[PDB]
C-alpha cells in the first residue's frame, strides 16, 4: 500500500551514505 | 589556469579552448600527462566501479518513484484497462488546465504515464506490493554502496591490483563464464522455480516463507534419483488466470513453446528450463582455459595453431594473442560489436517473442522499447568501429603483426572498399528506383503497372518455420518431414498455434512492401559499414596523406594543399557515419512502427497498398499520424498531449539548430567575435568587467561533433515524441 | 496457377475492380465534353489503351496480390517452373548482355586511345568513327571477356598497380 | 606551440620559405643536394598553423611538415 | 558578390584616401558589432516572442500570450 | 650503377604518388653527397600537380 | 491572403479559404505547422491519380534534391 513519509525518510537518510562514498571515489579519481 | 590538470599543453592555452577541450578529453587516460599503463588499468578499474554504481542507483530510482508516485497495485488489479504511472510532475510553471490535464489516476496531482514496460517486467518476475518495490529500491542503494566502496578501495597503494592481474585473460575468461554468465542464470531460475511461478499460480513466497514452501510437491528426491520428468508432469492449462490458482499446474520446469494465452506472453516454466540449460552450458564453458591447476588450453596456443594449409590466409592467427591483450581499444571494439549485435537482438527478439505478461497488450512500451534497443545498437555499433579505428592508430604494430589477418586484411584493403562500394552503388540505384517507378506509376493513375516484386526467400523461410500462408508445404509446414515429425519435438504445438496467430506478431506476413524496405536497411547497413571501413582501414594512412598516424585520430585536415583536405582525418569517418547510422535506423523503426500501428488497427491492406512508393508513407504514415500530435496545444485548449507536442517543437528547433555548426565553418565566426571583443573593450563602464579566458570561436572539429550532438538529439527528441504521442493517441 | 498465396490477375475480382475504378473516373471526365469534340477522343483512347492494358496482364499469367496488383517472381526456380520467367529472369539476360556490351565499347575505347600522344585530349573530344567502329564492333562482347579471362589480359599484375602505405 | 619540421628531401627551391607570413623558415647552406641550400625552422614560436609552406613544397611528399600542437596567444593568431 | 569582388579587384588605395569609402573601411568594426547587437536584439525580442507564446500556451495559460486577446 | 638518362624505372618509395608506377629518368647527379641524385619525370600529376621527383638508387627498379 | 482577403461574397458577407484563422492561428510556431504546413499540404499530398499529379512528383523530388544537398 501507499509508501509513507516515514519510509520516504528513511530513504533519504539512506542515500546520503553512497553520496558520500560517491565523493571520496571521485576525489581518488581526481589525482 | 589550472584546469584541466591532467594537461599542461591545455593548462596554458589562454583561450576559451581550454575550457571545453578539457571537458572532452577528460576519460582518454592514455592521452594524459605522465601516465603509465599501471596508472591506466587502475583509473579505468575505478571508474567501472563508478559505472556499475550509477546503474544501481538508476534502478533504485525507477524502484523508488514507481513505489511512491506509481500505481502499481491497481496496475495489478486491472493490467490491461490501468495506465502505468512515472512519477509525478511538480513544475511551478503550469497552469490550472495544465494541472487538469495531466492528473489521470488516483494520485492527488499531474502524472507522466510510464512507457518503460517496467510494470510489466516487476509483475512477471513477481513483485506485487510497494513495499516490495521499497524494499528492492534500499537493496539496490545498498549495493551502489558497495561498488562506490570497492572503487575506492582498490584505488589504495595496498589493494591497487596490478598489471599482471589486469592482463590475466585466461582466469577472467573462466570466472567470467563460470560465474558471471553462468551461476547468475542458474540463480535466475532458482528465483523463477521457487518465486515466480508460485506468485503466477497465486502461491505467495517471500523471504519469510521460502526455505520451507517446497516450489515442487515432490521435493529433491526427483531430481536426485534420475526422475526427472516429474518437474514436467503437470503444466498450467490453456484456461489459466496469471496470479491465481483457477486453472494453474505444478510443473516448474516444461518446453511447451508459444505463449500463455492470457497474457499472451513466454511461459515462465519455459523461462525456468532455459536459464537451467544455459547455465549449465556456461559453467561448462567456464572450465576450458588453463589457470592454476595445470589443465585447460593457452589461448595464445589455440590462436598459433589455426592456420591454413595453403597459405591463403598467411601466417594465420600467430601473435594476435599479445596483440589484443596488449591493446585496451581493441578489446573494446569487440565488446562493443558484440554488444551492438546483442542488443538488436535483443529489440528484434521481444517483440516477437513477446516474455512480459501483458506487454503486448502496451502498445505505447511495444514501440518505445523497439525503438530505444535499436537506436542504442546502432549507436554503438558505430563505436566498435571508432575503437578499431584507434586500435590501427595508437596500438597496431605491423612487425609484430607480419604475416597474419590483420596485416593481411589490411593489405588488400582497395578490395574490401571498391567491393563495398558496388553494393552500395547497387542498391541505392536499383532501390530509389524502383521507389520511383512506383510513385510515378501511382501518380499517374496506373497502379497496375508497379514493379511489385514478392519477397520468396523471406517468405520460404517462413514456410520452414511453420507459417501455412504461402502454401509451400516444407519442413515444418509440411505434415510428413522428418523436421515435423521428430516424436520429442514437443514444442511444435505451442509453436505453431503462436507463429499461425495475426496477433502475435511471430514472423508476421510480408510482401512488396517489406521487399522494398529490407532492401533499404540493406543499403544503410553497406554503407554504414562503407565509411566507418573506409575510416579503420585507411587511418594509418592513404594517397592522400601517407603519414596520417603521425598526426593521430582527430585532427581538423591538413590545410588547403594538395587539392584540399577537409575531414580527412578517421574521426570524420565517424563523424560522416553517424548520420548515416541514424537514417538505417530511422528506416527500420518507421518500418516497425507502420507495420503494428496498421496490424493493430486491422487495416493491414493499408500498409501493404501504401509502402510501395513514397508518397505513401509521407502521406499514410507521416502526414496522417501527425494529427493528434500537433493538436495537442491549440488554441481552444491543451491536452495531456501537449508535452509531446512541445517535444515535437523541440526537437525540430534542435536539429535545425545542428545545421549552423555543420554549415557555417570556423574562419567567419572567429572575425565576428573580433568584432564583438573590440565593442566590449571600446564600451566605458562595461569595459571594467574584462574575461580571464580570451574569447574566441570554437574549433574545427568541436564544431563538427557540436553539430553531430545538435542533429542527434534533435532526431531522436522528434521521432520519441510523434512515436509516443502518435501510438498513445489511437491505442 | 495459384502459388505463394496469390491469384492469377485473371480470375481475380480486385484486378477487375481497379479496372473498373480507372475507367469510372475516364468516364466521369468525359461527362464534361461533347460526344463529338476531340477532347472526348483523347478519353477515349486513353479508355482503350487501360482496357487494352488489364487484358494483357489478364492473358500474362502474371499473379496478382489482395490488392489486386500484380507480382512478380524472381527466385528463378520458381519463376521456370510455373512460366514467370518473363519478370525478371529473361530481363536479367537482357540487362546483362547490354552492360556488357556498353562496358567493352567504353573500356575499348580508352585502351586504344591510351596509345595516342595526348591520349587526354581523346577523352574531352571524342574520336568519332573509331568510337562508332568500337560501337559496332562490340556486338560479340563475350568473346572478348571470355579470351581476356582465360589468357590473363584481364587483370593487371599488382606490381604495376599504385597503391597506398599498407 | 607547433612544430615544424624539415627533412632530407628538400631540394632548396626557396618557396616555403617565400609563402610563409611569420618569418618562421629561412635558408641554410647544406651539401645534400645540387642547391646546396635546405630550409630550417628557428623561429617555431612564431608559427600560425597555416600549412602554407606545406602547399608551396614541390617534393613527393613534402619534406617540410607541420605538426599542430598546444596553443598560444601567438599561434592563436590574436590581436587581442 | 559583386560588390565585393570590387573591393578586392579594383579598390585603389591610392584614389580613396580619406573618401567616402576609406572611412567606411576605418570604422568596419563599429558597424559590424551595432549590426550584431541589433540582429541579436530583433532575434529575442521577435522569435522569443513565438517561443513565449508557444510555451504558455503548452502549460495551460493562453491569458499569458502575446495576442490580440 | 645508375639509370640511362631517358631509360624507365618503376618507384619503389611507399610514400610516393607514384609508387608501383614507371618515369622517365633526366637527370642523374653523380656527386656521392647528394641524397636523391635521380630526376624523374612521370606522365601523371600527383594532389600538388607536379609531374617531377628526384629518388635514390634504392628507390627505383632498373 | 488566403486568410483575409481571397474568398467569395454571398451579399456581403465574405467567406475566405482558410476562414479567418491567421489572426490567431499564427502567435505559435505549432500554428504555423499545423493550420498552415500540415492543413494546406492536403491537396498536393492528395494529388496523385488526378492532373495535380505533377505537383505531387515535383513536391518529392524537391524534397529529395534538398536532403542530397
Ligand atoms: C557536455 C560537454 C560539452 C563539451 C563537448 C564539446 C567539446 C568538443 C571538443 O573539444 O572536441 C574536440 C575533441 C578533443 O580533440 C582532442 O584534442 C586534443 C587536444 O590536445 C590537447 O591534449 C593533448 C593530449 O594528447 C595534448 O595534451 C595537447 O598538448 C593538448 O593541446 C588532441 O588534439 C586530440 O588529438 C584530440 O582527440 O575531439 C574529440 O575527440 C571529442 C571526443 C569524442 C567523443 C565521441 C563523442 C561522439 C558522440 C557524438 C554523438 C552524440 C550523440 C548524442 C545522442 C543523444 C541522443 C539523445
Ligand atoms: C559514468 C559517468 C562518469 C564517471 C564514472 C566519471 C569519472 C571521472 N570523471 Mg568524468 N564526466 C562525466 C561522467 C563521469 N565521469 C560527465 C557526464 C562529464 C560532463 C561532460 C564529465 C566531465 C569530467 C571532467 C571535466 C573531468 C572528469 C573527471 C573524471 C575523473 C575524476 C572523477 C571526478 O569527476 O572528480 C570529482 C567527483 C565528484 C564531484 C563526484 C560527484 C559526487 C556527487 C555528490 C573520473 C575518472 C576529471 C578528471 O580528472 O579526468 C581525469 C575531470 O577533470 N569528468
Ligand atoms: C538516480 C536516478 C533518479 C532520478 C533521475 C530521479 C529524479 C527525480 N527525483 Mg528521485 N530519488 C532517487 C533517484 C532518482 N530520482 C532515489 C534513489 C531516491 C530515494 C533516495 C529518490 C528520492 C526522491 C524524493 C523524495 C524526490 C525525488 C524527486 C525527483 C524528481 C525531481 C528531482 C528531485 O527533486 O530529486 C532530488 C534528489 C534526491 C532527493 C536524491 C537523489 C539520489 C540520486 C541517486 C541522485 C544521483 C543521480 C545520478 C547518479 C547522478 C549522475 C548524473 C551525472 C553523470 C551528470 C526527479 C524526477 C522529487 C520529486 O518527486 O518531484 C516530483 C522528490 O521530492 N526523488
Ligand atoms: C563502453 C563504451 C565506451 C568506452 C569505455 C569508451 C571510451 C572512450 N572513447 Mg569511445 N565510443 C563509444 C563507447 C565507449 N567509448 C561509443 C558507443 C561510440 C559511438 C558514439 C564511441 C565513439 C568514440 C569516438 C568518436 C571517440 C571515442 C573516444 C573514447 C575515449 C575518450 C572519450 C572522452 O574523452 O570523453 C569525454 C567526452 C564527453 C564528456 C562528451 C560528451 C558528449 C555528450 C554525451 C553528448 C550528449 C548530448 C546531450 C548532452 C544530450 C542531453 C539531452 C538534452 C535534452 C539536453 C575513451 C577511451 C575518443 C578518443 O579519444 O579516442 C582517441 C574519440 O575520439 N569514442
Ligand atoms: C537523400 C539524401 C542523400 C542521397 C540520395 C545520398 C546518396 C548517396 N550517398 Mg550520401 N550522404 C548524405 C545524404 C544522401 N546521400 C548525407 C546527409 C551525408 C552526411 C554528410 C551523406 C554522407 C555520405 C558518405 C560519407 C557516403 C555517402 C555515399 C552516398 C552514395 C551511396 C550510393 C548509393 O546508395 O546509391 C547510388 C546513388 C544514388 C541513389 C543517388 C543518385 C541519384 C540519381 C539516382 C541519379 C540519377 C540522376 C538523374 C539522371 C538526373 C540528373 C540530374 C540532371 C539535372 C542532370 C549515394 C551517392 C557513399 C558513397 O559514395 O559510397 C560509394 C559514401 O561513402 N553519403
Ligand atoms: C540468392 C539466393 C537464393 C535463394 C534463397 C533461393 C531459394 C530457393 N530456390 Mg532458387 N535459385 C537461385 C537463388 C536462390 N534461390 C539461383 C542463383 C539459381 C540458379 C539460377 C536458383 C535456381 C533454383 C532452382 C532450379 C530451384 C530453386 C528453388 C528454390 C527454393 C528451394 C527449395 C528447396 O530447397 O527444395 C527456394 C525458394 C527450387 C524451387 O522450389 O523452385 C520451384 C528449385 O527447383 N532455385
Ligand atoms: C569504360 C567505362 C567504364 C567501365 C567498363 C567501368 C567498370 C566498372 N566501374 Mg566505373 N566508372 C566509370 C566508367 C566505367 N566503369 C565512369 C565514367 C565513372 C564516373 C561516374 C565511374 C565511377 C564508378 C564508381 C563510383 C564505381 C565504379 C565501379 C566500377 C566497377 C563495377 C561496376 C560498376 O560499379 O558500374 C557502375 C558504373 C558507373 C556508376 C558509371 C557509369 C559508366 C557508364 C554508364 C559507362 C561508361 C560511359 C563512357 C562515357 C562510355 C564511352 C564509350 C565510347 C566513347 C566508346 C567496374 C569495374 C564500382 C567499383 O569500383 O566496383 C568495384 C564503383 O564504385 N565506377
Ligand atoms: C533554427 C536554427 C537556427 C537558430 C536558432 C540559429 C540562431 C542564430 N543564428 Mg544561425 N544559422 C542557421 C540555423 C540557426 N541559427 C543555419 C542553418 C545557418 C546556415 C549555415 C546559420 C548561419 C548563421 C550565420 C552566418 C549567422 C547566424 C546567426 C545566428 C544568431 C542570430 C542572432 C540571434 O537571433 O540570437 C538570438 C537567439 C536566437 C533567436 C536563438 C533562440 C533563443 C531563444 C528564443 C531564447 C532562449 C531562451 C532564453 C534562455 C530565454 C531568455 C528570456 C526569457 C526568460 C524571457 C542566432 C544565434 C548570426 C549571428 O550570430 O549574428 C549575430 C549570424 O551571423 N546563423
Ligand atoms: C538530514 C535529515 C533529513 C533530510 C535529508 C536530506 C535533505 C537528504 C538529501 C539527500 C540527497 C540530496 C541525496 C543525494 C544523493 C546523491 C547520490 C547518491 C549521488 C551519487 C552520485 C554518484 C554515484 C556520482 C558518481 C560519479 C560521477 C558522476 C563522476 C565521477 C565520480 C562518480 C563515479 C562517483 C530528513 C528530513 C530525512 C530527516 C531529518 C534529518
Ligand atoms: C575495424 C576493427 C575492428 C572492428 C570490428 C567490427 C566493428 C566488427 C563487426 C562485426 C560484426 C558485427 C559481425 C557480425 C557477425 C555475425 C555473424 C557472422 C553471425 C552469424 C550467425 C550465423 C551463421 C547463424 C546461424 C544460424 C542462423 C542464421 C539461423 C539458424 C540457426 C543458426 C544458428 C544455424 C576490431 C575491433 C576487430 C579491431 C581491428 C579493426
Ligand atoms: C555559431 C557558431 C560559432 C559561434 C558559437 C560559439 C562561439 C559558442 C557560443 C556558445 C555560448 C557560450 C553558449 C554555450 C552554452 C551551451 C548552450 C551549453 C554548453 C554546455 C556543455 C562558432 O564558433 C563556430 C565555429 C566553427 C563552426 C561553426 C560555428 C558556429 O556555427
Amino acid at each position: 500500500m501507499e509508501i509513507t513519509t516515514n519510509q520516504v525518510y528513511i530513504a533519504l537518510l539512506a542515500s546520503l551514505i553512497p553520496a558520500f562514498f560517491a565523493f571520496k571515489l571521485g576525489k581518488s579519481l581526481n589525482q | 589556469t589550472k584546469f584541466p590538470k591532467f594537461s599542461q599543453g591545455l593548462a596554458q592555452d589562454p583561450t576559451t579552448r581550454r575550457i571545453w577541450f578539457g571537458i572532452a578529453t577528460s576519460h582518454d587516460f592514455e592521452s594524459h600527462d605522465g601516465m603509465t599503463e599501471n596508472n591506466l588499468y587502475q583509473k579505468i578499474f575505478a571508474s567501472h566501479f563508478g559505472q556499475l554504481a550509477i546503474i544501481f542507483l538508476w534502478t533504485s530510482g525507477n524502484l523508488f518513484h514507481v513505489a511512491w508516485q506509481g500505481n502499481f497495485e491497481q496496475w495489478i488489479k486491472d493490467p490491461l484497462h490501468i495506465r502505468p504511472i512515472a512519477h509525478a510532475i511538480s513544475d511551478p510553471h503550469f497552469g490550472q488546465p495544465a494541472i487538469e490535464a495531466f492528473t489521470r489516476s488516483q494520485f492527488p496531482g499531474p502524472v507522466n504515464i510510464a512507457y518503460s514496460g517496467v510494470y510489466q517486467w516487476w509483475y512477471t518476475i513477481g513483485l506485487r506490493t510497494n513495499v516490495d518495490l521499497y524494499n528492492g529500491s534500499m537493496f539496490l542503494l545498498f549495493i551502489a554502496t558497495l561498488a562506490l566502496f570497492a572503487g575506492w578501495l582498490h584505488l589504495e597503494p595496498k589493494y591497487s591490483p596490478k598489471v599482471s592481474w589486469f592482463k590475466d585473460a585466461e582466469s577472467r575468461l573462466n570466472h567470467h563464464l563460470s560465474a558471471l554468465f553462468g551461476l547468475s542464470s542458474l540463480a535466475w531460475s532458482g528465483h523463477l522455480i521457487h518465486v515466480a511461478i508460485p506468485e503466477s499460480r497465486g502461491i505467495h513466497v517471500r523471504w519469510d516463507n521460502f526455505l520451507s514452501q517446497l516450489p515442487h510437491p515432490s521435493g529433491l528426491e526427483p531430481f536426485f534419483k534420475g526422475n526427472w520428468s516429474l518437474y514436467s508432469e503437470n503444466p498450467d492449462s490453456l484456461t489459466h488466470v496469471f496470479g491465481t490458482a483457477s486453472g494453474a499446474g505444478t510443473a516448474v520446469l516444461t518446453f511447451l513453446g508459444g505463449f500463455h494465452p492470457e497474457t499472451k506472453s513466454l511461459w515462465l516454466t519455459d523461462i525456468a528450463h532455459h536459464h537451467l540449460a544455459i547455465a549449465v552450458l556456461f559453467i561448462v564453458a567456464g572450465h576450458m582455459y588453463r589457470t592454476n591447476f595445470a589443465i585447460g588450453h593457452r589461448i595464445d596456443d589455440i590462436l598459433n595453431a589455426h592456420k591454413a594449409p595453403s597459405g591463403k590466409l598467411g601466417l594465420g592467427h600467430f601473435g594476435l594473442y599479445e596483440t589484443i591483450n596488449n591493446s585496451l581499444h581493441f578489446q573494446l571494439g569487440l565488446a562493443l560489436a558484440s554488444l551492438g549485435v546483442i542488443t538488436s537482438l535483443v529489440a528484434q527478439h521481444m517483440y516477437s517473442l513477446s516474455p512480459y505478461a501483458f506487454l503486448i497488450q502496451d502498445r505505447t512500451t511495444m514501440a518505445a522499447l523497439y525503438t530505444h534497443h535499436q537506436y542504442i545498437a546502432g549507436f554503438i555499433m558505430t563505436g566498435a568501429f571508432a575503437h578499431g579505428a584507434i586500435f590501427f592508430i595508437r596500438d597496431f604494430d605491423e612487425e609484430k603483426n607480419k604475416g597474419n589477418v590483420l596485416s593481411r586484411i589490411l593489405d588488400h584493403k582497395e578490395a574490401i572498399i571498391s567491393h563495398l562500394s558496388w553494393v552500395t552503388l547497387f542498391l541505392g540505384f536499383h532501390t530509389l528506383g524502383l521507389y520511383v517507378h512506383n510513385d510515378v506509376m501511382q501518380a499517374f493513375g496506373t497502379p497496375e503497372k508497379q514493379i511489385l516484386i514478392e519477397p520468396v526467400f523471406a517468405q520460404w523461410i517462413q514456410s520452414a518455420h511453420g507459417k501455412n500462408i504461402y502454401e509451400l508445404n516444407i519442413l515444418l509446414s509440411s505434415d510428413s518431414s522428418n523436421a515435423f515429425s521428430a516424436s520429442q519435438a514437443i514444442w511444435l504445438p505451442g509453436w505453431l498455434n503462436g507463429i499461425n496467430d495475426k496477433s502475435t506478431s511471430l514472423f508476421l506476413q510480408i510482401g512488396p512492401g517489406d521487399f522494398l524496405v529490407h532492401h533499404a536497411i540493406a543499403l544503410g547497413l553497406h554503407t554504414t559499414t562503407l565509411i566507418l571501413v573506409k575510416g579503420a582501414l585507411d587511418a594509418r594512412g592513404s594517397r592522400l596523406m601517407p603519414d596520417k598516424k603521425d598526426f593521430g585520430y582527430s585532427f581538423p585536415c591538413d590545410g588547403p594543399g594538395r587539392g584540399g583536405t577537409c575531414d580527412i582525418s578517421a574521426w570524420d569517418a565517424f563523424y560522416l557515419a553517424v548520420f548515416w547510422m541514424l537514417n538505417t535506423i530511422g528506416w527500420t523503426t518507421f518500418y516497425w512502427h507502420w507495420k503494428h500501428i496498421t496490424l493493430w488497427q486491422g487495416n493491414v491492406g493499408q500498409f501493404n497498398e501504401s509502402s510501395t512508393y513514397l508518397m505513401g508513407w509521407l502521406r499514410d504514415y507521416l502526414w496522417l499520424n501527425s494529427s493528434q500530435l500537433i493538436n495537442g496545444y491549440n488554441p481552444f485548449g491543451m491536452n495531456s498531449l501537449a508535452v509531446w507536442g512541445w517535444m515535437f517543437l523541440f526537437g525540430h528547433l534542435v536539429w535545425a539548430t545542428g545545421f549552423m555548426f555543420l554549415i557555417s565553418w570556423r574562419g567567419y565566426w572567429q572575425e565576428l567575435i573580433e568584432t564583438l571583443v573590440w565593442a566590449h573593450e571600446r564600451t566605458p563602464i562595461t569595459n571594467v568587467f574584462k574575461w580571464t579566458d580570451k574569447p574566441v570561436a570554437l574549433s574545427i572539429v568541436q564544431a563538427r561533433l557540436v553539430g553531430l550532438a545538435h542533429f542527434s538529439v534533435g532526431y531522436v527528441f522528434t521521432y520519441a515524441a510523434f512515436l509516443i504521442a502518435s501510438t498513445s493517441a489511437k491505442f | 496457377e495459384a502459388i505463394l498465396g496469390l491469384t492469377p490477375c485473371a480470375e481475380s475480382a480486385k484486378f477487375q475492380k481497379v479496372l473498373t475504378k480507372e475507367v469510372k473516373a475516364l468516364e466521369k471526365r468525359e461527362k464534361l465534353y461533347e460526344p463529338g469534340s476531340a477532347p472526348f477522343q483523347a478519353l477515349e483512347a486513353t479508355k482503350a489503351k487501360t482496357q487494352a492494358r488489364f487484358a494483357k496482364y489478364a492473358e500474362s499469367g502474371l499473379l496478382c496480390g489482395a490488392d489486386g496488383l500484380p507480382h512478380l517472381i524472381s527466385d528463378p526456380g520458381l519463376a521456370v517452373k510455373y512460366g514467370h520467367a518473363g519478370e525478371t529472369l529473361i530481363p536479367t539476360i537482357g540487362f546483362l548482355y547490354v552492360a556488357g556490351y556498353i562496358g567493352t565499347a567504353g573500356r575499348t575505347y580508352l585502351q586504344e586511345i591510351s596509345t595516342r600522344q595526348k591520349p587526354t585530349q581523346s577523352e574531352i573530344i571524342i574520336d568519332v568513327p573509331l568510337a562508332t567502329s568500337i560501337a559496332f564492333k562490340s556486338w560479340d562482347w563475350p568473346n572478348k571477356a571470355v579470351k581476356e579471362l582465360a589468357s590473363g589480359t584481364l587483370l593487371e599484375d599488382a606490381k604495376n598497380v599504385p597503391v597506398s602505405r599498407r | 606551440s607547433h612544430s615544424v619540421k624539415i627533412y632530407n628531401t628538400c631540394i632548396g627551391c626557396t618557396q616555403c620559405v617565400r609563402a610563409c607570413p611569420t618569418d618562421v623558415l629561412e635558408m641554410v647552406p647544406w651539401d645534400g643536394c645540387k642547391a646546396g641550400q635546405i630550409a630550417s625552422s628557428p623561429r617555431t614560436e612564431d608559427c600560425v598553423g597555416c600549412k602554407r609552406c606545406e602547399s608551396a613544397c614541390p617534393t613527393d611528399f613534402l619534406s617540410v611538415r607541420v605538426y599542430l600542437g598546444s596553443e598560444t596567444s601567438r599561434s592563436m593568431g590574436l590581436a587581442y | 558578390a559583386h560588390a565585393a569582388i570590387f573591393m578586392v579587384r579594383d579598390y585603389d588605395p591610392a584614389l580613396n584616401f580619406n573618401n567616402l569609402l576609406d572611412r567606411v573601411l576605418l570604422h568596419r568594426d563599429a558597424i559590424i558589432s551595432h549590426l550584431n547587437w541589433v540582429c541579436i536584439f530583433l532575434g529575442l525580442h521577435s522569435f522569443g516572442l513565438y517561443i513565449h507564446n508557444d510555451t504558455l500556451s503548452a502549460l495551460g495559460r493562453p491569458q499569458d500570450m502575446f495576442s490580440d486577446s | 650503377a645508375g639509370p640511362a638518362r631517358g631509360s624507365t624505372v618503376k618507384v619503389t618509395r611507399p610514400e610516393s604518388y607514384w609508387y608501383n608506377q614507371y618515369g622517365k629518368v633526366i637527370s642523374v647527379d653523380e656527386s656521392g653527397a647528394i641524397r636523391y641524385p635521380v630526376v624523374v619525370r612521370f606522365e601523371k600529376e600527383n594532389y600538388q600537380g607536379v609531374t617531377t621527383n628526384n629518388f635514390a638508387l634504392d628507390e627505383l627498379e632498373y | 491572403m488566403q486568410s483575409d482577403v481571397w474568398g467569395t461574397v454571398l451579399a456581403n458577407k465574405v467567406s475566405h479559404i482558410t476562414g479567418g484563422n491567421f489572426s490567431q492561428g499564427s502567435l505559435t510556431i505549432n500554428g504555423w505547422l499545423r493550420d498552415f504546413l500540415w492543413a494546406q499540404s492536403s491537396q498536393v499530398i492528395q494529388s496523385y491519380g488526378s492532373p495535380l499529379s505533377a505537383y505531387g512528383l515535383m513536391f518529392l523530388g524537391a524534397h529529395f534534391v534538398w536532403a542530397f544537398s
